């Protein structure tokens, strides 16, 4: 294969099989990791393996990952802007403050079973 | 592990108490001022009369 | 390319380029203050078929940063690519910049090919064993296994395979402090990379072409 | 019958898991009854805590936050008792402030 960077998340095929989450394109500065004292941005859902963490390597950064039936996010040392989508195809944006916890639809104000569309680092 | 989770719940409870105590302190000062003002108003009224 | 980080002024003639916003990215190196040499496949619609990479303006806005060993600092120069001059036979393209960078010297070109057993080095901005995108550029070590028709076959020494984002990156051979460009990385097995696995560390690079560069860089004397 | 009973009483997690169990095989039904229903209940509990963390008052918010980052046992104790204490604290605050 050609050694060309296509910005497609490395190992995404394996992750889909292992954690149940799927990943697409990003600017390469966010990696999926374990949740064991190394937590940075943490995503909770009721599917796959329940949760997983991401590590920010540099700012700004983003990764358009998809996580079905997401309901909560933890932030750390940084504001996180999050895009989620409803079952009717309508998308909205939630501003999560640093070092705090926020929720989505199901654990938010609407109760909707929303999906995580984009995770962006300020 | 358990003593740390228990510690957190006590710390949270203390924060609540501290905030309520703060307000009571303010309430006491307000009432004290209201009583002083009433006293002064009474003396002013006594002077007027 | 998996090895120690390096920011020393021995390999400050290297460059990193991005095509579009998030379309394609790869490595390169200076041959002049106005010219940067990289792979043609970086500008192809189909990376495995660099036949349609015609001469002229880039299909998408392309920018390059030169000498910026560490991406978290402002050190280095930023230039836009205005014209491309593809090699008539192999996967190699010369990128013309809008403005020169007179502060950073180019790398000298090799007079001939390395032979099997020759110790080569390589530097680039591609993936590492544990990072999708690095902060600093890294230098690895490779050996020549064979030489073929206009290309050189190499393998990683003690691991250290050519991975991804290394396309267009230089292959170097030094002697007595002088560095010569012997080829340009095109394809690799990508073993020992973040997010993937394979045993092989083999890679292939286009052979450096001094005449191609000379008749392009000095085309308008 | 037992699985059907759990669907009617449980939350979204229990309901989805139980629903699948009923339409599956005998072995799948046994697995749900033996362990699956407990896993499902824990997920329902976690979400309820997460909701309180965002929709409740100051004390309910903070208490839910602590339980949410703890063990399943901490989340259950919070939902059964702790959130009620937290409410009472929010009510006290509002009353005193008034």
């Amino acid at each position: 294969p050609q050694a060309v960077e296509d910005f497609s998340y490395p190992g995404a095929a394996k992750i889909q099989a292992e954690t149940g989450a799927i990943l697409k394109r990003g600017n390469g500065h966010m990696l999926m990791t374990s949740c064991d004292g190394s937590e940075d941005i943490q995503v909770m859902s009721r599917t796959g393996q329940k949760d997983f963490c991401f590590n920010v390597m540099a700012k700004p950064a983003y990764l358009t990952l998809e996580v079905p039936q997401a309901y909560g996010i933890w932030t750390s040392a940084d504001p996180v802007k999050t895009t989620i989508k409803d079952t009717d195809g309508t998308a909205t944006v939630i501003n999560a403050p640093a070092n705090d916890f926020t929720g989505y639809g199901e654990a938010g104000s609407t109760g909707e079973p929303t999906t995580l569309i984009e995770l962006r680092v300020a | 592990t358990g003593q740390y989770m228990a510690k957190r719940k006590d710390d949270l409870a203390d924060v609540h108490v501290n905030q309520v105590e703060r307000l009571l302190a303010e309430g006491s000062l307000i009432a004290a001022e209201a009583n002083e003002d009433a006293w002064r108003a009474t003396e002013a009224a006594a002077t007027a009369e | 390319t998996v090895g120690d980080p390096t920011t020393d002024a021995k390999l400050d003639f290297t460059a990193r380029l991005t095509i579009g916003t998030d379309y394609r990215s790869c490595s390169g190196a200076l041959v002049d203050t106005q010219w940067v040499l990289t792979a043609a496949s970086c500008f192809a619609d189909d990376p495995n078929q660099p036949d349609t990479v015609a001469a002229g303006k880039p299909a998408q806005l392309t920018r390059a940063t030169v000498g910026r060993a560490d991406s978290n600092i402002a050190n280095g120069y930023v230039r836009e690519v205005v014209e491309l001059v593809p090699h008539p036979e192999r996967d190699m393209v010369l990128a013309r910049l809008d403005k020169a960078i007179p502060d950073i010297a180019p790398v000298r070109l090799a007079s001939d090919a390395p032979t099997a057993g020759t110790p080569l080095t390589a530097v680039g901005f591609g993936r590492t064993k544990d990072e999708w995108v690095p902060i600093q550029r890294h230098q690895g070590a490779f050996t020549v296994t064979s030489v073929t028709a206009g290309a050189v076959n190499v393998t990683g020494q003690g691991g250290d395979a050519i991975c991804a984002g290394d396309t267009g990156g230089p292959l170097l051979q030094d002697k007595n402090g002088t560095l010569h460009l012997v080829g340009v990385n095109n394809r690799s097995m990508q073993g020992g990379c973040y997010g993937s696995e394979t045993t092989s560390t083999d890679a292939i690079a286009a052979m450096s072409d001094a005449d191609f560069v000379t008749q392009t860089v000095n085309r308008d004397l | 019958v037992e699985i059907a009973r759990l669907i009617n009483l449980g939350g979204p997690g229990v309901r989805e898991a139980g629903k699948a169990a009923l339409q599956g095989t005998a072995e799948e039904r046994e697995l749900f009854l033996n362990s699956g229903q407990y896993t499902a209940q824990q997920d329902d509990n976690r979400v309820d805590v997460a909701r309180l963390a965002t929709t409740g008052g100051p004390n309910v918010q903070a208490a839910a936050k602590v339980a949410l980052r703890g063990t399943p046992e901490d989340m259950v104790e919070f939902l059964e008792v702790g959130q009620f204490t937290a409410r009472n604290r929010d009510q006290e605050h509002a009353t005193i402030a008034e």
